């Protein structure tokens, strides 16, 4: 289970967070990231 | 190349068993992953 650990650095490896549009439509707009909203 | 590939498939079989790790990374940091995880349990190639 050691590999949770590295995956859980590899993750907090990446200040403010900032999302990206994925998809938008119709006046919506889907974000990934910002995992703090 | 028989080892490379030995490697490969064990690495694929691997990959297919979690398939949290596949989620998580098909998303530079993730090469110091994978030299975290398994840097030396896979040959250099």
């Amino acid at each position: 289970a050691d590999i949770e650990g590295a995956i859980e650095d590899y993750v907090s490896s990446f200040r403010e967070e900032i999302g990206t549009v994925i998809d938008a439509g119709d006046g919506i707009a889907h974000v990934e990231g910002l995992p703090s909203v | 190349l028989t080892n490379l590939a030995d490697e490969l498939a064990s690495v694929a079989k691997l990959l297919l068993s979690e398939t949290a790790l596949n989620k998580h990374l098909a998303e530079a940091p993730k090469v110091r992953l994978l030299e975290r995880l398994l840097s030396d349990k896979v040959s250099a190639t």
